[PDB]
Order: structure tokens, then C-alpha cells, then sequence
């Protein structure tokens, strides 16, 4: 495998933190959580593709191991379709009306819930939380800068 | 490739384990060579050298026993540092617990202060702000009188 | 493309909360583990007085 | 066990309190604890009871208990425990809202779904000699004091 | 107020239950329909900058108060009159000094039931709605006594 | 008690017709006619303006 | 995929070679073990009164070296643990700076937010009070039109 052992040890240590799985295994639905916590930013489509296009019911009746999870993360790191933050900060400007580097939080919540891969109301609230202001607007630039540092 | 890659990982671990056993067996086999050579040379020894070496065994035995003191002392520092490290790691954890609450406390103070400060200013933003609608309505009402 | 960073930021943030929370539970169960055998210690309840 | 300096185990305040207690629990102060002094202390504390079963524990330690042996046997059993401030800080992690009480079922689930899995019997044993409200609510802020046996 | 700790807040329940009470206290059955709202309302639901509901202000316009005094044939007055007369028990009847339907002269049509509706249950529903809204028992007792 | 905007939901009494009307029915009809006139206005006249 | 299969299949050859190579040490160790017992047993028969001390000498030499390795290994763990606690201690000290810069540091920031509120309420009240004066002019205009 084209992956050093130094970071592999830390990856194994992080994967062993779940525990709640019977033993050294991992569920299909919980695979994305461990894949996104270690690093990278895979999408739902990418997760379903690397997982071999699992069935709807297969996401809760089977479990994988680490020998199969390592190549998944390897491919996600090597092969990816993400992009830098320069394109993200410029994409959110489409919703800016006045053009003063601010956008309404409700519009961002709606765009995140409907447009794209859709997100639950529990996640969008935590995402937009903290950036509350008097005018109810959230600077997309600061939002992207904070999300990139996460 | 991903499925076959798992076989390489299992084979790599087995190769490393097999290679480790070869190195361990090499040291064991090499030890027998030196041990066997000492047996043949010990039989043809002069004799007096055997008794002389015994005098050094008691001195060397004390060194092995003395090593237990350093081993226990080294383990003590390792256990003392590890034991103290747990209290140090829990210190940052305890401070981190308050750090998360202290951070929210500052927001609570601002939210608590605003509950009264913004409340008093909000009053001016109600009857006085309503004057804006009344002022705008006054122009409309005055427009009716002007009409 | 941006939703992935938002989803990963939550998993990373939630993972960090679980990492520190897991270590916090260790001190809780550890403090309660020795407390069990220590609870029934005749010399403890007598000294606490 | 981990043999080492018995003074480095307990904190300054802890070792000071232990020494002050050893200097007090002694009808005839002389650096030597016997069964007579313990029996007299128990008789004075519990209104003159007599528990002859406590004498079966002297065999654990080499002969009578000495202040050094006393600190040693205190440290061998108090290992792993921490002060009350750090315990409260760690407890503050859960709840978040900081209500001072947590559900008993939630605590049982937490104590058996991460780290050292505690059996149901071990979790139930922690409630066979303490009060509890009918509406649940595990008063942790108040249970911290009972944990140190600072009552009865 | 949707968020991670999603839960049916008290404001939503109050806004939902404020409509039945007003209906029971204003609506009345007519020949055109069994639920004829004899009053026009204007619910002013306020919204903050974030879009979450924060308050509601209802304003009634034109209250047909003349219906409680006299009605027409094959019609009924305010539903509260029948709800109280039905759901009232022994203690409530003795306290409010209620009487049968044929005794009151305001009820020209007497006791008229609505198809698929039981006043005994509607009274309990209205009482539960009032209790959930935030009205104490003394205010409800005073309202029943005034009725 | 603070809001940036609001949504005023109206539900006045519809057109009421009985064998014997009174002042209440007259007021209801007047309100219905006013609402219909405002609707027709906002639909046709404001657009042309 | 073929490269991974070839690499995985090629890795099996290395594992097989290691097992075959390590197998020689296993058979060689077994043969040396049998010869070691013969030389050791034959040595004691020639003169166990003097050769007995020689057997302990070889074990003492290996034990002395083992004690050194244990002490050296403990040093690598002691220094690592002693240095690891320094990282955690430095982290606690480094985090302590954030305790006064984030938590305690928010005092000047949290107070600024509260102080800004006191300054915003005054500015808001000033604009509201100043705007209220315009209502008098607007009301005066409406009142002036009435005259
Ligand atoms: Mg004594
Ligand atoms: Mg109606």
C-alpha cells in the first residue's frame, strides 16, 4: 500500500476509538463517520461508490473490517473530486444581494437543505450556529474559512 | 485492486512476522554455536580458570541483582511519570471541561446582560419605532387633509 | 462540493467531542471501580468520621 | 502495587491530612497501631459496639499497622481516584445544560457502552445504600460528597 | 425553533390551541353550515430575522353579540353555551347553578345536536386546550360563571 | 415580542345571506365587498399603474 | 488491479522464501538443541564438580546482557515517558495560556460586547430619540394641515 506506517498507526488508533461494534469491525452506515473524521471530505455519492454500491438494506445488516477500510481511505485520498476554498468562497456570492460580503442565514439553510445532497435540520442548525449577528446574516467568507480549519 | 490489496497487507504482515521469526531463530541458532563451543572448550580447560571465573560470577551476580534496583528505579520514574501524567492529562481535561463552559459563560453573560440592556433599549424600539409608522402614517394622514 | 466540507466538519467536530468524552468516562468508571472495593473497607468509613 | 516513595503518591494536602489523622486515631500515640486502640475508637464512635471480625485483617499487612504501612495500605486502595474538583469537571462533560442531575438509565448505558464495560450488577451495587428521588435525577452535585463517605 | 434539541415548544402548542378556544367561544351553527364563524380574526404571526416564530397577535372584528340573545329556526347560538350545559357535572352544575335547556328562553331551538359531534367531549377538549394555553383554573371558573 | 416581519392571516366572515338580515349581515357583506374590491385592485389596477 | 495482484502474488513468494529460509533455522535449531544437550550432559559427566559453575557463567553472561537491554529499553521508555509527560505538561501550560487568552481573554471581549451593547443602546436610543423628534415635526405638519 502506498501509505506510510507513521500516519497508518494514528489512523488505526482513531478507528479503534469506536469500539461499540462487537469487535474490531465497522458498520456500513457508520463507515462515513469514521472516513470523514480521520480526514478528507468524501461525498455521499463517493462513499456509496467506494463501498461497492451497497443496497438500501445492506447499510444495517453487515459490518466490515480495517483491512477493507484502509484501501477505501487510500482511494478517497488519492482519487477525489473536491476543490479548494477559492471556488467555495466565490460560489456563495451568488446569493449575496447587496454584495457586502454577507448573506442571510435562512437562505443558506434552505440551500443546504434542498439544493445539493440535502442535509437534516439538526446538522444545518449546528453548522450555521455561532455566526449569529444582529441582522441575521452570516458572512460566507468567514463561514468557509472556519469550515476549512475544521 | 482494493480487494487484492488486502491480501498484500495480510501477506506483508505474515512476511514481516516470518522475517522476524527468522531473525529470532538466527539469534537462537547463533547462541547455540557460542554455547556449544564453550562446552567443548570447558572440558579441555586448564581447570584453575573455572574456579577463577566463579569468583567473578558472585560479583557479576550482584550486578544482575543491582540492575533490579535500577530497573525498579527506572520503572519507578516511568510509573511516577506515568502516574503523574494521568493527573496532568486529567488536569487539561478538567480545564477543558470548564474551558467549554467558561466559553459559554462569556456568551451567557453577554446574553444575560443583553436580556436587560437590550430590553431597555428595545422599549425605545417599540413606542418610538412605532412613531416611524405613525410619522409615515402622519404624512399619509396629512396627505388626506392636504387632499 | 461544499456540503462535503460541512458534513466532514460535523463528523470531525463530533469525533473530537467523543474523543475527549471517552477519556472523561475513563476517569468516571476508574474512580468508581476502586470505590467499589474501597466502599466495603472497614478502615475507610471509620477514618472518614 | 508499584513500589516507590509512599510520600510521592499522595498530594501535599492529602499526606498532611493522613498524618493528622494517624496522629489522632491513637489512644497511646507511639507510632504503633494495635487492635485495642481500634476497638476503643469503634466503641466510642458507634456507641459501644463490638465487631471481632475486623481483627481478621491484620494478617494482610506484616504484623501491626504502622504509619508507613498505614499510608501504604491507603495508597494501594486509593489508586485511580482523583479530587472532587476534577471529578465534577469531568461530570460536567455530559448534560451540557448543567442541570446537576442525570437519568439513572442514561448513566447505566454510559457505563456499559464505552471503555471498561461495567456489568449491570456492578452498576446496581452503587445504589443499595444511598437515597434517590422517585423521578430519577441522579444528583451528581450532591452525590460527589456521598462518594467520599462524608455522611453517616 | 428547530435545532439539534428539536421538541414541540410551548409557543407552537399555544398557537395551535388558540384557534379551538376562539371557535368554541365565537363560532355558532347556522343553516348554511354547522361551524359558522360569527367573527373575523386577524392572526399577526411575528417572525424574527432567522425566520423562527416568536409571537402571535389576534384581533377580532365585528362580533355578532346579538346571537346569544336570540337566534333563528333550525339554528344554534355560540357552541360554548351547549358545551358548558353538556360537559358540566354535578359539582359544576351546583356551583354555576345550571338548568336544563327548556328553562332558558334565549335558546329558542332548545337542545340541538350537531351531526357527528358530542358536546360532552367538546367541552373537555376546550378545557384541555385552555389549560394547555396557560389559563389557570380560576380564570376558567370565572368564564364559566359569566357564561 | 420582537420580529423583523410577520404574516397576517385573514379569515373574515364570508358572504352571509338569510331570510332576515340585520346590521351584522350588512357589516359582513360590506367587509366582503371591501375585500373583493381590494383583491381586484391589487390584481388589475396596481399592475397597470 | 493487475499490479496489485502481481505485487500481492509476488509478496507471497517473499513470504514463502522467508518461511523456507526460516524453516532451515527451525530444523537447525532443533538439531543444535539436541547437540547442546549431549555436550551439556557429557560435560557434567566429565567433571560436574567444576563444570557446574561454567553452566551458570554462560547463563549469567546472557542474564547480565539481558539486564542491560532491559535497562536500555526502560531508558528509551523512561525518557520517552518523561518527555511525553513534558509534551502533555507543555500542552497544559500552553493550554493554560489559552485559559487566560480564551476564557479569561474573553473578559475584555465579552465585556466589550456588553459594553458595546451599553454603547449601542445609547446610540440606538439616540437615533430613536432623534427619530422621535421627527415625529413631532411630522405630527406638527399633520396638525398644521388641520389648522
Ligand atoms: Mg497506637
Ligand atoms: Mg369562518
Amino acid at each position: 500500500c502506498d501509505f506510510s506506517e507513521e500516519q497508518t498507526a494514528e489512523f488505526k488508533e482513531a478507528f479503534q476509538l469506536f469500539d461499540r461494534t462487537g469487535d474490531g469491525k465497522i458498520l456500513y452506515s457508520q463507515c462515513g463517520d469514521v472516513m470523514r473524521a480521520l480526514g478528507q471530505n468524501p461525498t455521499n455519492a463517493e462513499v456509496m461508490k467506494v463501498l461497492g454500491n451497497p443496497k438500501s438494506d445492506e447499510m444495517n445488516l453487515k459490518t466490515l473490517k480495517f483491512e477493507q477500510f484502509l484501501p477505501m481511505m487510500q482511494t478517497i485520498a488519492k482519487n477525489k473530486d473536491q476543490g479548494c476554498f477559492e471556488d467555495y468562497v466565490e460560489g456563495l456570492r451568488v446569493f449575496d444581494k447587496e454584495g457586502n460580503g454577507t448573506v442571510m442565514g435562512a437562505e443558506i439553510r434552505h440551500v443546504l437543505v434542498t439544493l445539493g445532497e440535502k442535509m437534516t435540520e439538526e446538522e444545518v442548525e449546528q453548522l450555521v450556529a455561532g455566526h449569529e449577528d444582529s441582522n441575521g446574516c452570516i458572512n460566507y467568507e468567514e463561514l468557509v474559512r472556519m469550515v476549512l480549519s475544521g | 485492486a482494493r480487494e487484492k490489496e488486502t491480501k498484500a497487507l495480510s501477506l506483508a504482515r505474515a512476511l514481516e512476522e516470518a522475517m522476524e521469526q527468522k531473525a529470532e531463530l538466527e539469534r537462537l541458532n547463533k547462541q547455540f554455536r557460542t554455547e556449544m563451543e564453550d562446552l567443548m572448550s570447558s572440558k579441555d580447560d586448564v581447570g584453575k580458570s573455572v574456579h577463577e571465573l566463579e569468583k567473578s560470577k558472585r560479583a557479576l551476580e550482584q550486578q544482575v541483582e543491582e540492575m533490579k534496583t535500577q530497573l525498579e528505579e527506572l520503572e519507578d520514574e516511568l510509573q511516577a511519570t506515568e502516574d503523574a501524567k494521568l493527573r496532568l492529562e486529567v488536569n487539561l481535561q478538567a480545564m477543558k471541561a470548564q474551558f467549554e463552559r467558561d466559553l459559554q459563560g462569556r456568551d451567557e453573560q453577554s446574553e444575560e446582560k443583553k436580556k436587560q440592556l437590550v430590553r431597555q433599549v428595545r422599549e425605545m424600539e417599540a413606542e418610538l419605532e412605532d412613531e416611524r409608522k405613525q410619522r409615515s402614517m402622519a404624512v399619509a394622514a396629512r396627505k388626506k387633509l392636504e387632499m | 462540493g461544499f456540503q462535503a466540507c460541512c458534513r466532514g466538519y460535523l463528523a470531525r467536530k463530533a469525533f473530537a467531542k467523543r474523543q475527549q468524552q471517552l477519556t472523561a468516562m475513563k476517569v468516571l468508571q476508574r474512580n468508581c471501580a476502586a470505590y467499589l472495593k474501597l466502599r466495603n473497607w472497614q478502615w475507610w468509613r471509620l477514618f472518614t468520621k | 502495587r508499584a513500589t516507590s516513595n509512599v510520600f510521592a503518591m499522595f498530594d501535599q494536602s492529602q499526606i498532611q491530612e493522613f498524618k493528622e489523622a494517624f496522629n489522632m486515631i491513637d489512644q497511646n500515640r507511639d507510632g504503633f497501631i494495635d487492635k485495642e486502640d481500634l476497638h476503643d475508637m469503634l466503641a466510642s464512635l458507634g456507641k459501644n459496639p463490638t465487631d471481632e471480625y475486623l481483627d481478621a485483617m491484620m494478617n494482610e499487612a506484616p504484623g501491626p499497622i504502622n504509619f508507613t504501612m498505614f499510608l501504604t495500605m491507603f495508597g494501594e486502595k486509593l489508586n485511580g481516584t482523583d479530587p472532587e474538583d476534577v471529578i465534577r469537571n469531568a461530570f460536567a462533560c455530559f448534560d451540557e445544560e448543567a442541570t446537576g442531575t442525570i437519568q439513572e438509565d442514561y448513566l447505566r448505558e454510559l457505563l456499559t457502552t464505552m471503555g471498561d464495560r461495567f456489568t449491570d450488577e456492578e452498576v446496581d451495587e452503587l445504589y443499595r445504600e444511598a437515597p434517590i428521588d422517585k423521578k430519577g435525577n441522579f444528583n451528581y452535585i450532591e452525590f460527589t460528597r456521598i462518594l467520599k463517605h462524608g455522611a453517616k | 425553533s428547530h435545532k439539534s434539541k428539536k421538541d414541540q415548544g410551548e409557543l407552537e402548542r399555544q398557537l395551535l390551541q388558540a384557534n379551538p378556544i376562539l371557535e368554541a367561544f365565537g363560532n355558532a351553527k347556522t343553516v348554511k353550515n354547522d361551524n359558522s364563524s360569527r367573527f373575523g380574526k386577524f392572526i399577526r404571526i411575528n417572525f424574527d430575522v432567522n425566520g423562527y416564530i416568536v409571537g402571535a397577535n389576534i384581533e377580532t372584528y365585528l362580533l355578532e353579540k346579538s346571537r346569544a340573545i336570540r337566534q333563528a329556526k333550525e339554528e344554534r347560538t355560540f357552541h360554548i353555551f351547549y358545551y358548558l350545559l353538556s360537559g358540566a357535572g354535578e359539582h359544576l352544575k351546583t356551583d354555576l347553578l345550571l338548568e336544563p335547556y327548556n328553562k332558558y328562553r334565549f335558546l329558542s331551538n332548545g337542545h340541538v345536536t350537531i351531526p357527528g359531534q358530542q358536546d360532552k367531549d367538546m367541552f373537555q377538549e376546550t378545557m384541555e386546550a385552555m389549560r394547555i394555553m396557560g389559563i389557570p383554573e380560576e380564570e376558567q371558573m370565572g368564564l364559566l360563571r359569566v357564561i | 415580542r420582537q420580529g423583523a416581519s410577520f404574516i397576517g392571516i385573514l379569515d373574515i366572515a364570508g358572504f352571509e345571506i338569510f331570510d332576515l338580515n340585520s346590521f351584522e349581515q350588512l357589516c359582513i357583506n360590506y367587509t366582503n365587498e371591501k375585500l373583493q374590491q381590494l383583491f381586484n385592485h391589487t390584481m388589475f389596477i396596481l399592475e397597470q399603474e
